[PDB]
RNA sequence: GCUGCGGGAUGAACCGAACGCCGGGUUAAGGCGCCCGAUGCCGACGCUCAUCAGACCCCAGAAAAGGUGUUGGUUGAUAUAGACAGCAGGACGGUGGCCAUGGAAGUCGGAAUCCGCUAAGGAGUGUGUAACAACUCACCUGCCGAAUCAACUAGCCCUGA
C-alpha cells in the first residue's frame, strides 16, 4: 500500500527515478526527510545550477509561467514531475499519488520509513567526492524554515529515544522469558526446521 | 580486428606458391593473436603483406593451430611491445602484465590501451609477447605486487545492486 | 578494526558465481582484483576468481608461496577447516537458509503451530515479568 | 599421417560455399545487383550453395558488403536440403517430400533421390548444375541471438564476408 | 521528387528497410535510470572532479598555444668511489686582465679563455653601486639518509572561450 521512504543519505536523481517507477504501478509512496537528500557535486555548482534555474523565467510575466520553488519536498516534487508524463492522466495520477514532506509528520514518526538501498550516498557514490544537502541549498536560496524543521526534528528524535528505551527494555524482558525453561518442546522442531 | 571478449594464440604458417622460378618457399611462421581463426589468417596476411612480398593470391596458409598456455596455473609476468598508432603519429611502447595465460595477458593489453590511450583495435600492432621473471619488471605497480606475504583488506566493498529487496528497513554496512 | 584482510594461506567464502557456497583458498594475488584459488576438500578447482566475488573468512592456513594440491590439501587437513566450519554459527545461518528454501507445505503448518504455541507462552510470560516488575517497583 | 612424421598439411580448399544476402535492396549500386541477380538473391534472407571456382569467387569479391558466404558442413547441408527443401519442376515452386518429384524431374541422370541429392550437393561432381538450378533458393528466417553490425566483415568483428566455418552456427541459428 | 515504416527528441536527402488485411516467432538501424518497450547482469578493465565537466556520421559549435592537475610512454643523466632536497661554511691569487676614459675593479658593452692553491672558484649565473663596496649562484665541504632529476610524447580535464 503505503511506502514511508527515508531521505537521509539518499540521492536526487536515484531515488527521483525508483520512486517514478514505483508510483506508475500504484504503489502510494511517500517520501519523508527531503531535507536530507543529498546531491552529488560541489555545492557551489548546486547552487550556481540552481541560480540558473531562478534565471530561466517568462519575461512577459513571471507569473504566469516558470514557478520555482524554495522548499525541498517542492523540489523534489518538481524532480519527479520532469520523469513522469504529468501532461496527461496517467502522470497526473501519479502525481495525485505521490505525497512529499519536509520533516517529518505525526503519522509518520509512528509509521516505520523505509530505506532503499539503490539510491544510497555510500552504495552510488566513491566515499572521496563532493557532495551537498538538498535542505541546506534550500536554507541558502528561499526556503527559510530551516530552524523551525530542525527544532521540531530535534523534538521527534527525543521522542524516538524515549520510545526506543522502552522497546529494548521489552524486548530485554522478552529475552529472559525465552532464556527461562519449558519452551523447547517446539523448538525441537523449530530448529530443524529453520529457527 | 574486434578483440570481443578474450583473446586466442594462433600459431600460423604460410607460404608462397610453389612457382616454377623459385619452388620450396620459405614456410614462415608468426604467432598471431585474435579472437578466432579466421581473423588470426587475415591478420596474418597483413603481417606479411607488410613484412615480405606477399599477398593471399599468390600465397597459402599451410598451417593454423590454437596455442594452449604452457602453465596456466601459474601467476606470470608478461612484457608486451606496442607499435600504436595515436592521432599525430604512432609510437612504440613496452607494457607489463601480471596476469595468468599470454591470451589473458594481451587481452588485458588490448582492453588497457582502449581505456587509457583511446587506442582502437585498427591502431594496435603487437611486436613481441615475452615472458619475463622477477627482478627485471620496470615498472613499479608489477614492481609492489612483487610481494610475499602480501597483506591488504578490502575497504568499503559494497555490493548487490538491487539483489536486495528495493524497499527495506536495513541500512547496509560495509565491510 | 581491519581484523580480517587477504592473505597466502586463507580460506574464503564464495557468494556470487559458479562456485556460490563452496570454500576456496587464497593462494596468491594475480594483480588487484583477481587471486589464484584453490580447493583441497571443498569440491572447488584451481582457478582465479575475483576478490568481489568471493567473501573473507576469518581461519588462515600455512600455505607455502604457490605450493601444489598436495601441499594445500595437507595444510588443509591439518588445520581440520571442515568439523571447526560445520562447528560454528555462519555454517548454522547457511544450513538454515538452505533448510527455509527446502520447507514443504507440511513443515510450515508444524512451524506455525509451534509458533503460535511458543508465542503464547512468550506473551504469558512477559505480561507476568511486568506484572512481578510492577509489583517489586510499588514498593 | 605428417605430424608423426613431423611435417605439416594442408587440406584442400573446398569446392562448395553457401551464401546468404545479408543487406537490402535500395541503394544498391547495379555492378553488385547484377551479381545478386545472377546468385539468385532477389530478396533478404535467401541463400545458394555455389560450385566454388576462381570466377565464382571473382564473382563474391564484387558482392562482399552485401553477402555472408562460408564453407557448410555436412549437416548444414542436410538440414537446408530436409526441413526447407523447395524444387522446381518449370514454374511454381514445390516442396520436395516424396521421392517421386526428384525422379520425375531432376532424376534424368542417375540422381532420382534425396540421398543422390544430397549427395550431388554435398560432393560436387559432374551434375552440380542441375541440382543447384533445380533448387529454389532457401528462403531464410532471421537468426535467433541476432547479428553483429552487418556492415564490417567478419575479419572486423562483422558479419558481411567470409567466416569458414562459423556459417555453420549461423545456420543452426537462422534455420 | 514519385515513398510509407523502425531509429536520429523534432527532419526531403541520414542509418536500416521499401507498403494488400491479420496471428505467432525472430531481427536489422538503434537502445535497455524515468518518461519510453528493454541490463533490476551481485557485468569486466582502466581514465576523468571539470566555480562554463561530458554524453554517439551528416547534426546544430571551435582553433593556434599553455598546465609541477593526474595517467601511461620514449630518450637520457646521477647515486654507497653516500645523489637529489634541506640547514651551515668556503667561493681566492696572478688581475683594478685585455678594446674602452662618463665609468667596468668578475656584473653597459666587442674579441676571448690559461696556471697555482687545490676541498673549490667558472678572466665569471644573477641583485645592487655612476664606478669602488656588500649579497647570492656555478663548484666544493659539514649533518641527514636512499632513491632522484631533466627534456620530449599522448588520453581525460582546465585556461585560451
Ligand atoms: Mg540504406
Ligand atoms: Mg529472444
Ligand atoms: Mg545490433
Ligand atoms: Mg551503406
Ligand atoms: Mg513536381
Ligand atoms: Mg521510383
Ligand atoms: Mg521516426
Ligand atoms: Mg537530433
Ligand atoms: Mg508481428
Ligand atoms: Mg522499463
Ligand atoms: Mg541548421
Ligand atoms: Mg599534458
Ligand atoms: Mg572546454
Amino acid at each position: 500500500q503505503v511506502l514511508v521512504l527515508d531521505g537521509r543519505g539518499h540521492l536526487l536523481g536515484r531515488l527521483a527515478a525508483i520512486v517514478a517507477k514505483q508510483v506508475l504501478l500504484g504503489r502510494k509512496v511517500v517520501v519523508v526527510r527531503c531535507e536530507g537528500i543529498n546531491i552529488s557535486g560541489n555545492f557551489y555548482r548546486n547552487k550556481l545550477k540552481y541560480l540558473a534555474f531562478l534565471r530561466k523565467r517568462m519575461n512577459t510575466n513571471p507569473s504566469r509561467g516558470p514557478y520555482h520553488f524554495r522548499a525541498p519536498s517542492r523540489i523534489f516534487w518538481r524532480t519527479v514531475r520532469g520523469m513522469l508524463p504529468h501532461k496527461t492522466k496517467r502522470g497526473q495520477a501519479a502525481l495525485d499519488r505521490l505525497k512529499v514532506f519536509d520533516g517529518i509528520p505525526p503519522p509518520y514518526d509512528k509509521k516505520k520509513r523505509m530505506v532503499v538501498p539503490a539510491a544510497l550516498k555510500v552504495v552510488r557514490l566513491k566515499p572521496t567526492r563532493k557532495f551537498a544537502y538538498l535542505g541546506r541549498l534550500a536554507h541558502e536560496v528561499g526556503w527559510k524554515y530551516q530552524a523551525v524543521t530542525a527544532t521540531l526534528e530535534e523534538k521527534r528524535k527525543e521522542k524516538a529515544k524515549i520510545h526506543y528505551r522502552k522497546k529494548k527494555q521489552l524486548m530485554r524482558l522478552r529475552k529472559q522469558a525465552e532464556k527461562n525453561v519449558e519452551k523447547k518442546i517446539d523448538k525441537y522442531t523449530e530448529v530443524l526446521k529453520t529457527h | 580486428m574486434k578483440a570481443s571478449g578474450t583473446l586466442r594464440e594462433y600459431k600460423v604458417v604460410g607460404r608462397c606458391l610453389p612457382t616454377p622460378k623459385c619452388h620450396t618457399p620459405p614456410l614462415y611462421r608468426m604467432r598471431i593473436f585474435a579472437p578466432n581463426h579466421v581473423v588470426a589468417k587475415s591478420r596474418f596476411w597483413y603481417f606479411v603483406s607488410q613484412l615480405k612480398k606477399m599477398k593471399k593470391s599468390s600465397g597459402e596458409i599451410v598451417y593454423c593451430g590454437q596455442v594452449f598456455e604452457k602453465s596456466p596455473l601459474r601467476v606470470k609476468n608478461f612484457g608486451i611491445w606496442l607499435r600504436y598508432d595515436s592521432r599525430s603519429g604512432t609510437h612504440n611502447m613496452y607494457r607489463e602484465y601480471r596476469d595468468l595465460t599470454t591470451a589473458g595477458a594481451v587481452t588485458q593489453c588490448y582492453r588497457d590501451m582502449g581505456a587509457r590511450h583511446r587506442a582502437r583495435a585498427h591502431s594496435i600492432q603487437i611486436m613481441k609477447v615475452e615472458e619475463i621473471a622477477a627482478s627485471k619488471c620496470r615498472r613499479p605497480a608489477v614492481k609492489q605486487f612483487h610481494d610475499s606475504k602480501i597483506k591488504f583488506p578490502l575497504p568499503h566493498r559494497v555490493l548487490r545492486r538491487q539483489h536486495k529487496p528495493r524497499f527495506t528497513t536495513k541500512r547496509p554496512n560495509t565491510f | 578494526v581491519f581484523r580480517r584482510f587477504v592473505e597466502v594461506g586463507r580460506v574464503a567464502y564464495v557468494s556470487f558465481g559458479p562456485h556460490a557456497g563452496k570454500l576456496v583458498a587464497i593462494v596468491d594475488v594475480i594483480d588487484q582484483n583477481r587471486a589464484l584459488v584453490d580447493g583441497p576438500c571443498t569440491q572447488v578447482r584451481r582457478q582465479a576468481m575475483p576478490f568481489k566475488c568471493m567473501q573473507l573468512t576469518d581461519f588462515i592456513l600455512k600455505f607455502p608461496h604457490s605450493a601444489h594440491q598436495k601441499y594445500v590439501r595437507q595444510a588443509w587437513q591439518k588445520a581440520d577447516i571442515n568439523t571447526k566450519w560445520a562447528a560454528t554459527r555462519w555454517a548454522k545461518k547457511i544450513e538454515a537458509r538452505e533448510r527455509k528454501a527446502k520447507m514443504t507445505d507440511f513443515d510450515r503448518f508444524k512451524v506455525m503451530k509451534a509458533k503460535k504455541m511458543r508465542n503464547r507462552i512468550i506473551k504469558n510470560e512477559v505480561k507476568k515479568l511486568q506484572k512481578a516488575a510492577l509489583l517489586k517497583a510499588s514498593p | 599421417m605428417a605430424r608423426k612424421a613431423g611435417n605439416f598439411y594442408v587440406p584442400a580448399e573446398p569446392k562448395l560455399a553457401f551464401v546468404i544476402r545479408i543487406r537490402g535492396i535500395n541503394g544498391v549500386s547495379p555492378k553488385v545487383r547484377k551479381v545478386l541477380q545472377l546468385l539468385r538473391l532477389r530478396q533478404i534472407f535467401n541463400g545458394t550453395f555455389v560450385k566454388l571456382n576462381k570466377a565464382s569467387i571473382n564473382m563474391l569479391r564484387i558482392v562482399e558488403p552485401y553477402i555472408a558466404w562460408g564453407y557448410p558442413n555436412l549437416k548444414s547441408v542436410n538440414e537446408l536440403i530436409y526441413k526447407r527443401g523447395y524444387g522446381k519442376i518449370n514454374k511454381k515452386r514445390i516442396a520436395l517430400t516424396d521421392n517421386a518429384l526428384i525422379a520425375r524431374s531432376l532424376g534424368k541422370y542417375g540422381i532420382i533421390c534425396m540421398e543422390d541429392l544430397i549427395h550431388e550437393i554435398y560432393t560436387v561432381g559432374k551434375r552440380f548444375k542441375e541440382a543447384n538450378n533445380f533448387l529454389w533458393p532457401f528462403k531464410l528466417s532471421s537468426p535467433r541471438g541476432g547479428m553483429k553490425k552487418k556492415t564490417t566483415h567478419f575479419v572486423e568483428g562483422g558479419d558481411a564476408g567470409n567466416r569458414e566455418d562459423q556459417i555453420n552456427r549461423l545456420i543452426r541459428r537462422m534455420n
